[PDB]
């Protein structure tokens, strides 16, 4: 599309998210979600092909259903109390409806099915936006109403998300589906700590966003969308593959990397509330994410796969466009564990 | 000539005369020889309800004057 | 100034509808801020009593508040009649 | 209830007249013997829908003029009309009104 | 999460529409204006936990005004008892409740 | 009371019908629109019963936004048809979990 | 129980079109349901909002739906007691949109303009 | 060319002036009507209060008669914790009256055209 | 006597559209240097009776393969809406006094396209479907500008009540306050009813024709009430009725004159006409008519 | 919880003003001018107490004041008042502007009598 129109649409997406984040009226939050959904569809469909169109319609149907149930929950809450302010939910049925709507907006299990297909259908830039920016508004709304969530439903959906992400990532050779399942598992980790501490949720979201931005930018730099295509990168730019390997090790929660900070903290917080079994199962299940990260690292940088002759021509050329903040994203996603006590800034 | 169109038009006119006039007469017949009281805004509806309760025959248009004040 | 005049003359031909549209829209945008009667319209809207005027409890410290409608204290509507 | 009776009478007369029209000539004996999907028409329908939404927004203007906040109301009404004109201009300039 | 831009700048972007008892046009009151005003004044500055525990009377009265479940229950009980009595044959309505009364202005 | 229950029941029926997905994505859009109409009726009844004057804008707003969404959905449907010649739901199986 | 009768019909029409038979017939069922719902709102006292349903919803959105398809193959107790004065409260609250709801007008107008742009960009094709 | 536009602008201005005068007169007439309503309002308020109180008292007497044999019933009990006066709902005043006047008090204004 | 009032509204409208056909044929003939029907009846006064009897005694050609449901539904809706649009009209008193009468007319007019859509869909032909789609698109396009012009005009009235239009035009007509909006409203009413120069497209056919002509008379009566207000005396409404009927007849004869005077547009030509000449001017004049009462302190009373 | 206190039916007995809306509208301006004090006392009490049961005496007082006003009108200005309110009663909107003439007469008469 025209660059002016693209910039306007991106600004509209961000403005819808910010309208959700700054408003105290339920109708304005709904309007922010509507504006975000309206501006999001062209961004997914920017490169026109049947796959992108299919992904856009799937995303539209899912988000429209979620927004309809969100409006229903708002109306029920207003019926049982003449309130429009986003606070305590005042009704269990309305709160269950709101939780389910926000879960489908986020892609938590069992509403996870659309995330892998939408991510596979769209390009890498649209996938970056969808997996990083499109999580802020529902998580902020969940943080604002955390004191009213039924912990049983929230914890059930979080544990299901962790399990589903871990199991679904094992079967994937497409990198975008791997990212989608990783996102589902990280969303489960984020939402398993909402009932106890929203600061932990925000810290996990920040760390995950940094890591996802770094990995998506590394995938864009080495324009690969499959495992075998990524296995050719060492013969053109081995530095990119080494950086990606360290980032993948960080994403697996291995200390002393940055990705260890959230789980650690979350586990600690859960233990402070006499919750022992669930964090144990959560770490056991995150082992699966680590396994398929390690498989990608094996195929990418720790071994050398066969190349092709036409790669020689590619040796004579350099990337014309360089993404700023990529080095900062890599450093922030690998080496911020010693600065862990900074979380008291209520990030 | 052109005035030969006049008869049919006249018929049309007569037909279009019938509704409005009829309505007026009916409004005068069912509202005691006066215009039908119109009630938007719910205050004149209260006025009509009070008139109905004051008349003593459950008809709003029966007006009670000063001779009823004793 | 010549280019703008030439553009206006070329637009008045072969495109009079758009010229009239933009002229009327711009005039509708600009004129209300310059008219002196918009304040009169605001005042007329203020002086329309939709609600009952609830009286205030007298404590001997309100000389500006009339005790009867015919008292000369309070707002007047002579200006509205003179309009 | 008066409007209900009026609608009932109108529908009843229409149904009766159409039924007698369709059944009177059915008593005598007689012989008794794609793809294209134009985009332009869909675009016209969608433009109608969006402009109708903006009309739905503009509808309360006859009541909006008695508020004592005349400047704010005038500003917002002109804002709505200006954005409606901007929508028309955008559809015009990007070749959305061609046949 | 919530970034209170309105409170920081004193803007009032959407607070005007959050409650029934907040400056309606032409001073038209809500149906439950008094109950809402009492509940809000009870719960102000105290926090959600203490407000839920200590202002339960005001919230219960507000909910009763809003949905009128207790009033409809009581009316239904009275009407059912009247219907049973008239079916049995011991109670008869007065002329006031039969349309034979004298209306007043 | 009963009136509120019927409106909710209509919303639940429309949501269930949307989640059934026999075929004909147009039917899904129709179910979404029925859900929104139910929401409009319910919110209007609540706002009118409690005399919340300033909330009278809220139904209109909702309607407008919903119709905009409807337009968006329709556009998507058309594009899908222009790729397959039909609005059949089973034709959207290129992307899989 | 006139309101209850309307409500029952409303649900019956919803069940009718929710079975999703022959989307033209589902559209007819949704048209009937929308008419009954508008009747409910009118009978409640919301004249402007019911007429808004009847005009906007039925005559624009369902009309566009049918056009696109054709291209292809207990009560009375909870009520008030007093009167509203010399105006209608619903009209006053709706007209307060231009004096109270400046923020709402701004966000809605921006959304509608963005919607026009989005529709054009999506239907462009290429 | 010029003369046609001049005539059109002239008739527009004449109409604007005439409508301005007439609308100002209509505003004055509406103010007079509103003042008459304001003058009449207190008597209507007194009558309305008396009528509502009479209906409530009659319902109370009938409830006392009907619910005499009910064991746990209390005649004229409130459903609110507060002792503040609460405006009654329609079902409270006409709950025990005939259907014709119930439907009147409920739908008479809405159905009147 | 409400049923008598309803029938006295309905039947004379049907008779008026029955004799409007003869009036149209006579007027067109005399503007074509010939005569209209003057044989059947003393001056053709029996011609509508003959056409009605012949149409009702002729065989109906059912497609034998189409959906009978919408086929029979479409004329019912068309005639019912055509008859319903007349009930809020004041002449000088309406049969049904509505607060939002104008909005009611707009809503029914928006409904009117369903008969076109359903008759086109149930015709079981691709070409008739194309014609129905073109007609629907033209109708919705022009009802947009109808709505905007109507709100702009009512901005000087104070409400949507149709009776207030009599009070608004007590001394001067609304044509003098806004003639450009009146011109565009007249052209949009012509394009709404598919009348020349916009006419781009046995029993059921008679019903559809009756609905169309009733809509024509109704639109002209609404235009007469909206722009040429008659003076009404509360103690003699017959004067207002006579003036209103004469103005309605004049506007209908103007419709016939326009049909007899001009060629017809192309489809893209009328679509361009609307979307690129009427819409910009209508938006500009809507801004002007919003600003004008505030500028001159001439806001109408009711609120 | 608690018992709702209601006044007896005897407390709600007062000589009602038995004239229709047209008669009240015809004399509304003079009635507001002459009977202002009891009406304003009653309305202040009504808006301050927020209880119908606390304002009964003032309601009886305003009824008595209206009765006295109408008795004075009856004893002094009967026929012009009758013509004026017949005027007003004819109209479906009860407009003041249709027959100002009659109004003038009524005004003149009261200005000569009271
Ligand atoms: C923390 C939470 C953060 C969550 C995630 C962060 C969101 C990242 C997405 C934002 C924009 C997308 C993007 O920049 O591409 C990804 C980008 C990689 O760049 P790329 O892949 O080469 O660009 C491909 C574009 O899609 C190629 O598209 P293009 O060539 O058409 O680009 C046109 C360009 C140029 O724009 C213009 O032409 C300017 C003209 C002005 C238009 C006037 C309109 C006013 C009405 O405008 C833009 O790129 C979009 C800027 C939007 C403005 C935002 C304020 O990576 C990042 O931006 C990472 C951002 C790091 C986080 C944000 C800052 C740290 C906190
Ligand atoms: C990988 C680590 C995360 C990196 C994050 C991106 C780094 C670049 C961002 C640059 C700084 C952004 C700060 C914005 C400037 C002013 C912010 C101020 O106006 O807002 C305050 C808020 O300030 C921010 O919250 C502090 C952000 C600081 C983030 C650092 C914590 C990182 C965790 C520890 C890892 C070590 C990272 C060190 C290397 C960067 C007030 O917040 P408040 O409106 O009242 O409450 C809303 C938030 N609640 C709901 C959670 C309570
Ligand atoms: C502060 C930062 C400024 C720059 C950043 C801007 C961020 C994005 C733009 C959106 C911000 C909107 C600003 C307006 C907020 C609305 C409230 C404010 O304007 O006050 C109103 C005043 O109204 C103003 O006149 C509104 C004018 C603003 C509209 C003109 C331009 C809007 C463009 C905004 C961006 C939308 C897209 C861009 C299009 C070009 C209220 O009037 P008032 O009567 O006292 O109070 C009503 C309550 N009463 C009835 C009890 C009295
Ligand atoms: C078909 C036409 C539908 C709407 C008809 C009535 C429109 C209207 O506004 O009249 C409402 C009328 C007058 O109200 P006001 O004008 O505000 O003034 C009264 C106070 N002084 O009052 C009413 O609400 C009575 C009518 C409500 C009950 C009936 C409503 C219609 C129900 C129809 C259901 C069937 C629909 C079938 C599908 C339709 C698809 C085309
Ligand atoms: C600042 C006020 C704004 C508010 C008022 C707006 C009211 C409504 C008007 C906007 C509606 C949409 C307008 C869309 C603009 C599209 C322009 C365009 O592209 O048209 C060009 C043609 O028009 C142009 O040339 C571009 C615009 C020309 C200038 C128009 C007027 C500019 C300003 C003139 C008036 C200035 C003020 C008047 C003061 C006079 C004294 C009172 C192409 O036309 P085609 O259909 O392709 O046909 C060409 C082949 N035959
Ligand atoms: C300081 C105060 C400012 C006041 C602001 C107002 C100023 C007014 C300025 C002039 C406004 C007049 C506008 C009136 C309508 C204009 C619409 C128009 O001009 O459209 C025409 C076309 O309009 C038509 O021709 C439609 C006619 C169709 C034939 C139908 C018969 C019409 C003739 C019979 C007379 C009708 C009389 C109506 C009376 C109504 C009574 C209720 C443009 O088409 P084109 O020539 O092709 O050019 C554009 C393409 N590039």
């Amino acid at each position: 599309m025209n660059p002016i129109i693209y910039t306007t649409l991106i600004m509209t997406v961000m403005s819808g998210t910010m309208l959700v984040m700054i408003s105290s009226h339920w109708l304005l939050i709904w309007i922010g979600f509507e504006m975000n959904l309206l501006a999001m569809i062209p961004v997914l469909m920017k490169n026109f092909n049947p796959r992108a169109t299919e992904a856009a319609t799937k995303y539209f149907l899912t988000q429209a259903t979620a927004s309809m149930m969100l409006m229903m929950a708002i109306i029920i809450n207003l019926l049982y109390s003449g309130q429009w302010t986003i606070t305590k939910m005042f009704n269990p049925v309305a709160m269950t409806m709101m939780t389910m709507a926000l879960a489908m907006k986020l892609g938590l299990s069992p509403f996870h099915f659309w995330v892998p297909e939408v991510t596979q259908g769209i390009s890498l830039q649209a996938g970056l936006l969808l997996l990083t920016w499109q999580k802020l508004a529902p998580l902020s709304v969940l943080c604002q109403i955390s004191q009213s969530i039924n912990p049983n439903l929230m914890l059930t959906m979080a544990m299901l998300s962790i399990l589903i992400g871990g199991w679904g990532g094992l079967n994937q050779t497409q990198l975008r589906k791997i990212m989608a399942y990783s996102s589902i598992a990280h969303m489960g980790w984020m939402t398993a700590v909402l009932p106890y501490n929203t600061t932990m949720t925000i810290l996990n979201l920040l760390i995950y966003i940094t890591m996802t931005l770094a990995m998506f930018m590394l995938l864009i730099h080495s324009s690969a969308t499959t495992t075998l295509s990524l296995s050719h990168t060492w013969n053109k730019m081995p530095v990119i593959t080494s950086l990606m390997m360290v980032t993948l090790l960080s994403m697996g929660g291995l200390p002393p990397l940055s990705g260890f900070m959230p789980k650690w903290m979350i586990i600690q917080e859960m233990t402070k509330n006499e919750s022992i079994i669930m964090p144990t199962l959560m770490a056991m299940t995150a082992l699966l994410n680590l396994y398929f990260y390690m498989r990608l690292a094996y195929s990418s940088s720790l071994t050398m796969f066969p190349s092709t002759n036409n790669m020689k021509m590619k040796w004579q050329f350099e990337h014309t466009k360089q993404m700023k903040l990529l080095p900062t994203m890599i450093v922030l996603s690998t080496l911020v564990l010693p600065m862990t006590p900074a979380l008291s800034s209520l990030n | 000539m052109w005035f030969e169109i006049l008869p049919g038009i006249a018929v049309m006119a007569a037909c279009l005369f019938i509704p409005g006039m009829a309505t007026a007469h009916i409004h005068k017949f069912t509202n005691g020889g006066k215009e039908k009281r119109v009630a938007h805004f719910s205050y004149q509806w209260n006025l009509m309800e009070r008139d109905r309760r004051i008349s003593g025959v459950n008809r709003y248009h029966v007006t009670k004057g000063l001779e009823n004040i004793d | 100034a010549g280019r703008i005049a030439s553009f206006l003359k070329n637009a008045w031909a072969k495109e009079p509808v758009l010229v009239a549209s933009f002229a009327i829209g711009g005039l509708a945008i600009i004129l209300p801020s310059l008219s002196p009667y918009t304040n009169y319209a605001i005042r007329i809207n203020r002086a329309t009593p939709y609600n009952y005027p609830v009286p205030l409890r007298d404590d001997g410290n309100m000389p500006d508040v009339p005790s009867h409608p015919q008292d000369p204290q309070g707002p007047s509507l002579e200006w509205l009649k003179n309009l | 209830m008066n409007i209900m009776l009026t609608l009932l009478t109108n529908v009843t007369l229409a149904s009766l007249l159409v039924l007698i029209a369709f059944w009177l000539p059915q008593l005598n004996a007689y012989s008794e013997k794609r793809l294209p999907f134009s985009m332009k028409f869909f675009l016209v329908a969608i433009t109608f829908l969006l402009f109708d939404l903006e009309i739905a927004l503009l509808l309360p203007l006859p009541w909006a003029s008695q508020t004592n906040n005349l400047k704010t109301m005038l500003t917002m009404a002109l804002f709505l009309l200006i954005l409606l004109a901007a929508s028309l201009a955008y559809e015009w300039t990007q070749k959305g009104l061609e046949w | 999460p919530f970034f209170d831009v309105q409170k920081r700048l004193g803007l009032d972007l959407d607070r005007w529409m959050t409650i029934q008892s907040a400056e309606q046009p032409h001073k038209i009151p809500g149906r439950c204006h008094a109950f809402e005003k009492e509940w809000i004044e009870c719960a102000h500055g105290i926090g959600g936990i203490r407000a839920e525990k200590e202002c339960k009377i005001e919230f219960d009265d507000f909910v009763e005004c809003l949905l009128r479940q207790k009033t409809m229950k009581r009316l239904s009980a009275i009407k059912r008892q009247r219907d049973k009595l008239i079916k049995e044959g011991k109670y008869t309505p007065p002329p006031h409740h039969l349309g034979k009364e004298d209306p007043r202005p | 009371p009963l009136v509120y229950m019927n409106i909710i029941m209509a919303f639940a029926i429309a949501l269930a019908g949307l989640l059934m997905y026999r075929s004909h994505l147009m039917s899904s859009l129709l179910c979404l629109e029925g859900m929104m109409l139910s929401l409009f009726i319910m919110s209007t009844l609540i706002i009118l019963n409690t005399h919340f004057t300033l909330a009278n804008m809220m139904p209109i707003i909702l309607l407008v936004f919903a119709a905009c969404e409807a337009a968006l959905g329709l556009s998507l449907l058309v594009m899908v048809s222009n790729t397959y010649g039909t609005d059949y739901v089973q034709n959207l199986n290129l992307l899989q979990c | 129980y006139i309101a209850f009768i309307l409500s029952t019909i409303f649900v019956i029409g919803f069940v009718g079109f929710s079975s999703k038979p022959s989307p033209i017939y589902g559209g007819l069922g949704l048209i009937v349901s929308g008419g009954v719902g508008c009747g409910i709102v009118l009978n409640f006292g919301g004249s402007f909002l019911g007429l808004m349903v009847f005009l906007i919803y039925l005559g624009g959105m369902l009309v566009v739906f049918g056009y696109t398809t054709a291209m292809a193959t207990g009560d009375w107790v909870i009520y008030d007691t007093g009167d509203s004065g010399f105006f209608s409260e619903e009209a006053m609250g709706i007209a307060a949109l231009y004096s109270y709801g400046t923020w709402l007008v701004i966000v809605t107008g921006w959304s509608l303009l963005i919607g026009v742009v989005v529709i054009m960009e999506i239907t462009r094709g290429n | 060319g010029y003369s046609m536009f001049a005539v059109g602008i002239g008739t527009l201005l004449f109409g604007y002036w005439s409508m301005m005068k007439w609308n100002r007169e209509r505003r004055r007439l509406q103010i007079e009507d509103f003042e008459a309503r304001i003058a009449l309002m207190p008597l209507f308020q007194a009558e309305k209060d008396r009528r509502v109180l009479q209906m409530l008292r009659e319902n109370l007497e009938e409830e006392a008669i009907i619910m005499k044999d009910v064991p746990d019933w209390k005649v004229g009990e409130s459903v609110f914790h507060t002792t503040r006066w609460v405006t009654p709902m329609m079902g409270e005043l006409y709950g025990l009256r005939t259907n014709e006047e119930i439907l009147s008090a409920t739908y008479g204004f809405i159905w009147y055209t | 006597m409400f049923m008598i009032n309803i029938l006295s509204l309905i039947i004379p409208i049907l008779l008026a559209v029955a004799f409007l056909t003869l009036v149209e044929r006579k007027v067109l003939g005399y503007m074509q240097l010939r005569k209209g029907p003057n044989v059947v009846g003393p001056y053709g006064l029996l011609q509508p009776i003959a056409d009605a009897l012949k149409l009702f005694t002729k065989e109906p050609l059912r497609p034998a393969t189409s959906s009978i449901s919408m086929f029979i539904i479409a004329p019912i809706l068309a005639l019912s809406l055509a008859l319903t649009m007349w009930v809020p009209l004041p002449m000088p008193y309406p049969l049904i006094n509505m607060n939002l009468g104008v909005l009611f007319m707009l809503a029914m007019s928006s409904l009117a396209v369903y008969s076109i859509l359903w008759s086109g869909w149930a015709s079981n032909s691709k070409y008739a479907l194309i014609g129905a789609l073109r007609a629907v698109a033209q109708t919705i396009s022009y009802e947009v500008t109808l709505a905007i012009i109507l709100l702009s005009v009512l901005l000087m009235n104070g409400s949507y009540t149709l009776s207030t239009l009599i009070t608004t035009q007590e001394h001067i007509w609304m044509i003098f306050t806004s003639w450009p909006l009146a011109m565009m409203w007249f052209i949009s009413t012509l394009a709404e009813t598919n009348r020349a120069p916009f006419d781009l497209t046995a029993g059921p056919f008679a019903m559809f024709f009756m609905a169309e002509y009733a809509n024509i008379i109704m639109m002209n009566a609404f235009t007469a009430i909206l722009f040429l207000g008659a003076s009404h005396d509360p103690h003699t409404p017959e004067l207002y009725t006579i003036n209103f009927v004469l103005k309605t007849l004049a506007l209908t004869i103007t419709f016939l004159w326009i049909r007899a005077s001009y060629p017809r547009f192309r489809y893209d030509q009328l679509m361009h006409l609307l979307w690129k000449s009427f819409l910009p001017l209508t938006l500009a004049l809507c801004m002007w008519h919003i600003s004008l009462p505030i500028m001159t302190a001439s806001i109408p009373p009711q609120s | 919880p608690g018992i709702v206190e209601l006044p007896t039916l005897e407390d709600l007995k007062v000589q009602e003003v038995k004239v229709s809306s047209s008669v009240l509208k015809a004399a509304a301006h003079h009635y507001g001018a002459q009977c202002d004090k009891p009406n304003k006392e009653f309305m202040l009490c009504r808006w301050e107490e927020k209880d119908p049961r606390r304002c009964l005496e003032e309601g009886k007082l305003v009824n008595q004041c209206a009765l006295d006003f109408f008795r004075q009108i009856k004893r002094h200005c009967a026929e012009p008042f009758t013509e004026y309110w017949t005027c007003i009663d004819y109209s479906g909107l009860q407009l003041f502007r249709h027959c100002r003439k009659q109004q003038a007469k009524f005004d003149e008469c009261v200005l000569d009598k009271l």
